[PDB]
RNA sequence: CGCCUCCUAAAAGGUAACGGAGGCGCCCAAAGGUCCCCUCAGGCGGGACGGAAAUCCGCCGGAGAGCGCAAGGGUAGAAGG
RNA sequence: GGCGACACACGUGCUACAAUGCCCACUACAAAGCGAUGCCACCCGGCAACGGGGAGCUAAUCGCAAAAAGGUGGGCCCAGUUCGGAUUGGGGUCUGCAACCCGACCCCAUGAAGCCGGAAUCGCUAGUAAUCGCGGAUCAGCCAUGCCGCGGUGAAUACG
């Protein structure tokens, strides 16, 4: 469990495993190598101990991750189901919140067929 | 949503019996026909009945819901699923 | 699955139960009924019961008419029957010589 | 693919620009 | 204690990432964790690792107050 | 017994403090340690591959100390349980090994544990003992990604001297065990 | 329809009815001999997955557990592990 | 306010499930159109959507404009992945009196199903099918993946 937490794969380069935790894509792959002065192409399995943890200290000390990005995403989802406002009561059901129709598809928020 | 350098809309005539209401020492149940109202902190507290097409729907404005609209909370379609 | 469709009138969920009930008639030739496809109508004269249906061996596709609506129905299912009938049996004619 | 927005070829489909396709 | 049944322990250093040596005892000589004591957040105090924000919602928004009064 | 930093803790400032809060007129009235019992509850190796060995490898590694066997009371129909079967692993840790373990238990375990908050302050016995349990494994620092096949956690029981809750949550917290509340 | 346990059976033993209730026709190479060690069920509190009940810790708990199988007697100062 | 609802069911489509592919950087080759509260060169601010400057063009002149596939080089290494881009959180832009129901777009993060599809069924005979992009009408904006056109690359097969 390194850096954040999450074991990122070696084998893989260093901007491709940083995308294997819960708050970096890849615009913050770009972003920590470029601080930390890292080639971005250098495997996980070729950091030096110094790269590891001056790639671990920024990444978790500038953004929220993992366990703390997963609580405020459902605390932000839980207050809009607690205030009562239309976003909410689209999570209280399950149903889609960005306007989608829902006379056909939407099963990613609705899920596989229920058949009557 | 609404451009930054624009502002914060609110339709300025229910705004004007916010402010009056403020003033007098608050309160009176305001009834609108403005969803596209957005919330603002002066009208903390307040209840405001706004009308989802049908009926003015009394609502309590808490320190929570300041960003939204009036409709969010006024909603429009009656729904209690199927079966 | 099976449609129903009323056009221009209104029916209950008693009277689209009885349409699947009265095509369940054709389920005897244990043949696959794909997309079975009802459609309800008033003329002037009476009820008029459409009817388009796929299955491995063709299409079936008939008509039925008369003032009662339910006779309309079963006169549609009359001519179904006689129509699944020949697609299930016509190629067995020609097997001599 | 051409659904991403993320990427060029996205952004040539939708028929936008912006940091995956600038100008 | 009972022989051959146990591994040894023996004198071992523990490296955290932020310098801290830990001289203690194990199974393992030498050691390397990625976080101790010394520098977890919940540990030092009220280190908000990234989020020492406050909430900082909601009247926290202003933008702005040019509506009339 | 050996010089290790918890005990010589134990004994400098810890000892003091006590006598200090809670004015106790005998040196054998202040709470000690009295032992700390680690118990996996495999369970998931009933008929399984009850190879749970490898397991037995990694709380010797934890500990120092070679876990013993518990066994099936009686028999399980809804568990798959028959009396006898081996379901567990327990290890009980006195004196030298108990404090460096609990050593490497304070300053690298926990903070180890995913998304830590604390202890949590309302798990003691009611007569002045600690328990907590513990997810994974590789929250301690001889277990690596690469020998640990299966996720598997413990209880872990503090054992102590003292006859309240009160006295206990002294003891411990001065000792360096994180609370939540 | 023979055999075992309880009751009927009238506080020794015995005592009948097509009286009231249950069991046997096996089993165990240890479930036998001896030596050494150990002590239950259950209640409450505490403990990742873990639940009424898996395993762990503490407190109370003389025997209500256990003793291959019926019932009875016996039994931890062991016949139980 | 609704026409945008959502236990379900069918029709038409878009994007895919990857290596004859995906991504990045650089570099070519069209046609038909549209454009004076319109098309906007070029400059500056912002990662960007866009915004502030501001030249030209009643337009074979000026502009939308870059065509994309392709070509060069580099990354990826067969994994639910640098395949896929759904869903949701947060932050912005713009039109508009007003984007809650119910707009498009940008940015960070999230990164679903899907490993080539049962019964069944559609299209296409040559610059066609397939695949690639461009334009227009409607239009403040836009739910257009639709429609009407335009060119690029360019097959397979027909005994009967
Ligand atoms: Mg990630
Ligand atoms: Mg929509
Ligand atoms: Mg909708
Ligand atoms: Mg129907
Ligand atoms: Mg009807
Ligand atoms: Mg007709
Ligand atoms: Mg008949
Ligand atoms: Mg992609
Ligand atoms: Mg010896
Ligand atoms: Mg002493
Ligand atoms: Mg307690
Ligand atoms: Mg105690
Ligand atoms: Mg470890
Ligand atoms: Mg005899
Ligand atoms: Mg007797
Ligand atoms: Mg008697
Ligand atoms: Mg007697
Ligand atoms: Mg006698
Ligand atoms: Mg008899
Ligand atoms: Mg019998
Ligand atoms: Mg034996
Ligand atoms: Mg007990
Ligand atoms: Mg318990
Ligand atoms: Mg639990
Ligand atoms: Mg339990
Ligand atoms: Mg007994
Ligand atoms: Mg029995
Ligand atoms: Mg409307
Ligand atoms: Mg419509
Ligand atoms: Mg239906
Ligand atoms: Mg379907
Ligand atoms: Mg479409
Ligand atoms: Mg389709
Ligand atoms: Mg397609
Ligand atoms: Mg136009
Ligand atoms: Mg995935
Ligand atoms: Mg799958
Ligand atoms: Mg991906
Ligand atoms: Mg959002
Ligand atoms: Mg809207
Ligand atoms: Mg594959
Ligand atoms: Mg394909
Ligand atoms: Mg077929
Ligand atoms: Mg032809
Ligand atoms: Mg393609
Ligand atoms: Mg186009
Ligand atoms: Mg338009
Ligand atoms: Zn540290």
């Amino acid at each position: 469990a390194r850096i954040a937490g999450v074991e990122i794969p070696r084998n893989k380069r260093v901007d491709v495993a940083l995308t294997y935790i819960y708050g970096i894509g890849k615009a913050r792959a770009k972003e920590a190598l470029e601080k930390t002065g890292i080639n971005p192409a250098t495997r996980v399995k070729d950091l030096t101990e110094a790269e590891v943890v001056r790639l671990r200290e920024y990444v978790e000390n500038t953004w929220k991750l993992e366990g703390e990005l997963r609580a405020e995403v459902a605390a932000n989802i839980k207050r809009l189901m607690d205030i009562g406002c239309y976003r909410g009561l689209r999570h209280r059901r399950g149903l889609p919140v960005r306007g989608q129709r829902t006379r056909t598809n939407a099963r990613t928020r609705k899920g596989p067929r229920k058949t009557v | 949503p609404r451009s930054l350098k624009k502002g914060v809309f609110v339709d300025d005539h229910l705004l004007e019996k916010v402010l009056e209401l403020n003033a007098k020492g608050e309160k009176r149940l305001i009834k609108t026909w403005s969803r596209r109202s957005t919330i603002v902190p002066e009208m903390v507290g307040h209840t405001i009945a706004v009308y989802n097409g049908k009926q003015h729907v009394p609502v309590y404005i808490t320190e929570n819901m300041v960003g939204h609209k009036l409709g969010e909370f006024a909603p429009t379609r009656t729904y209690r699923g199927h079966g | 699955t099976m449609n129903i469709t009323s056009k221009q009138m209104e029916i209950t969920p008693a009277i689209r139960q009885h349409v699947a009930d009265r095509l369940a008639k054709l389920e005897k030739w244990q043949t696959h009924l794909i997309n079975p496809h009802i459609i309800l109508s008033k003329e002037p004269q009476g009820f008029v019961a459409d009817a388009t249906i796929n299955t491995p061996n063709g299409v079936l596709v008939a008509s039925g008419k008369h003032e009662d609506m339910y006779t309309a129905i079963n006169e549609l299912i009359n001519k179904l029957e006689r129509q699944l009938n020949k697609l299930q049996h016509k190629g067995e004619a020609r097997r001599a010589a | 693919g051409k659904g991403d927005r993320r990427t060029r070829r996205g952004k040539i489909w939708r028929g936008t620009y912006g940091k995956y396709r600038p100008r | 204690m009972k022989e051959g049944i146990h591994p040894k322990l023996v004198p071992a250093r523990i490296i955290c990432g932020c310098g801290n040596v830990i001289e203690t005892y194990s199974t393992k000589p030498e050691i390397y964790v990625e976080v101790c004591s010394k520098c977890h957040p919940f540990y030092t105090g009220q280190q908000r690792f990234v989020d020492t924000e406050g909430r900082v919602e909601r009247f926290q928004r202003r933008y702005g107050d040019s509506y009339r009064k | 017994p050996l010089d290790v930093a918890l005990k010589r803790k134990y004994y400098e400032e810890v000892r003091p403090e006590l006598i200090r809060r809670f004015g106790y007129q005998n040196v054998w009235e202040v709470p000690r340690l009295e032992k700390v019992v680690i118990n996996q509850g495999l369970g998931e190796a009933k008929e399984d591959a009850r190879i749970l060995e490898k397991a037995a490898q990694e709380l010797a590694l934890i500990t120092g100390q070679k876990p013993a066997v518990t066994r099936a009371k009686k028999s399980i129909s809804n568990f798959k349980l028959r009396k006898g079967m081996p379901i567990g692993l327990r290890v009980t840790l006195r004196r030298d090994r108990m404090w460096i373990f609990l050593e490497k238990l304070l300053n690298v375990a926990l903070p180890r544990i995913r998304d830590f908050r604390g202890l949590n302050p309302n798990s003691f016995d009611g007569r002045g003992n600690y328990n907590l349990g513990l997810r994974e494994q590789l929250i301690f620092p001889e277990i690596t990604y690469d020998m640990v096949d299966a996720l598997r956690g413990m209880d872990i029981a503090v054992v102590t001297t003292a006859e309240t809750d009160e006295e206990a949550r002294a003891l411990l917290e001065l000792l360096g065990f994180p609370f939540r509340k």
